[PDB]
This record gives structure tokens, C-alpha cells and sequence, in this order.
């Protein structure tokens, strides 16, 4: 069985880390709720 | 169980120790987590019950004791925050500004970073606090790295 145990608030932090990049890319969704790249 | 607002862990006993194997929101007494996380099993919150209500394998998507309601988008502007909640450790909030993901049926917001897989089901934020969708149904790009889509329900 599984159990749920609280984390947290959730809020925005005021000067939180900042990254990660912002790429765009073309994708598909099969019937199972898989992504897959698309070239 | 508990019923506040907040964002929780999903654990099961059935491996070895307690193990992490996902995230979730409860917002208005609605519990909403990913379909792979639970795979639509019912969950305990300490001696209480929560009860599927509804999901969809193909959104990857589930929520428990009501309807989903959570109805926030991505403006495809601004930074956002993944409230990260990873195994064994702290909720962190990350910024990022968002990619995005293009498919024949419309554009989804993506956020490329990379957590253990029981991350999945962690929020994203907008600077209002509301969550835009969840963190953890994605692909695995060119260079080996993980992108996630800013996945949301329908209200
Ligand atoms: N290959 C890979 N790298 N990161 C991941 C995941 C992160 C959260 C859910 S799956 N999967």
C-alpha cells in the first residue's frame, strides 16, 4: 500500500536558484502517455 | 488523514525500507498526483483512505476524493519554479524559463531538469503560487539530458 506524508507549503520563493535551459523540440504522445522525440 | 493544503510524498513499504516513488498536490480537498506514480491505487494519510476519482494514462494524470482543480497555464513568458521534492530530501524551489514542447495537437510548456524518479508529481509554480502542472512525464533529449512537460489537468 502506499502512504502520502506532507512536504511542504507551496509558495514562491523570493530569490530562489536559477537554471536550466528553454528548449523547443518536437514531439509525439502515444495511446500509453509517452513522449518520444520526433526528427 | 491530513487534508491541508500543501504538496506531499508518496511512499510505499512494499520494496525495501520506505521508498519514495512520487509527489503530489492536495489543493481543496483534492489529492492530484501522475498516473505512474500510483498507477491508480488507493493511498493512506495516516488513518485514512483516499479513493481514485479520477485519471487518464494518456494525460498521465490522476486526482483522489474529487475532480481535478487545478486550472493554472503557463503564460509562455515568464519563469516559473519546480517546488522539487526529491527522496530523502527538502522541498527546494528551482526558476527556470520554460521550454517548450510542439506537437500536432498544440504547444505544452517543457522545464529541462533533471531529478531521481521519484520527483514525479512535484509542482510548478507560477509567481502567483499557483500551480501551473506537475513535473515528471518527459523525454530524454539529443544530448542525453531530461525534459520534462508542464503537465495540467482540465478543470
Ligand atoms: N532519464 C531520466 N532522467 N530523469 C528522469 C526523470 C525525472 C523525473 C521523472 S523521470 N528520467
Amino acid at each position: 500500500d502506499m502512504y502520502i506524508e506532507r512536504a511542504g507549503d507551496i509558495t514562491w520563493e523570493k530569490d530562489a536558484e536559477v537554471t536550466g535551459n528553454s528548449p523547443r523540440l518536437d514531439v509525439a504522445l502515444d495511446e500509453s502517455g509517452d513522449f518520444s522525440l520526433v526528427e | 488523514g491530513e487534508t491541508t493544503d500543501g504538496v506531499y510524498r508518496v511512499m510505499t513499504r512494499r520494496l525495501l525500507g520506505s521508498t519514495q516513488v512520487g509527489v503530489g498536490v492536495m489543493q481543496e480537498g483534492v489529492f492530484h498526483t501522475m498516473w505512474h506514480v500510483t498507477k491508480g491505487a488507493a493511498l493512506r494519510s495516516g488513518e485514512g483512505r483516499l479513493d481514485p476519482y479520477w485519471g487518464d494514462v494518456k494525460q498521465d494524470l490522476v486526482s483522489y476524493c474529487g475532480p481535478w482543480k487545478l486550472d493554472a497555464a503557463w503564460d509562455g513568458l515568464s519563469e516559473v519554479q519546480l517546488l522539487a521534492v526529491p527522496p530523502g530530501e527538502r522541498a527546494k524551489n528551482i526558476q527556470t524559463l520554460p521550454g517548450i514542447f510542439k506537437t500536432k495537437d498544440g504547444d505544452i510548456g517543457a522545464v529541462a531538469l533533471d531529478y531521481p524518479a521519484g520527483t514525479s508529481g512535484s509542482p510548478i509554480l507560477d509567481k502567483c503560487g499557483r500551480v501551473i502542472g506537475l513535473y515528471g512525464n518527459g523525454v530524454v533529449i539529443k544530448n542525453g539530458s531530461y525534459v520534462s512537460a508542464i503537465t495540467q489537468g482540465k478543470r
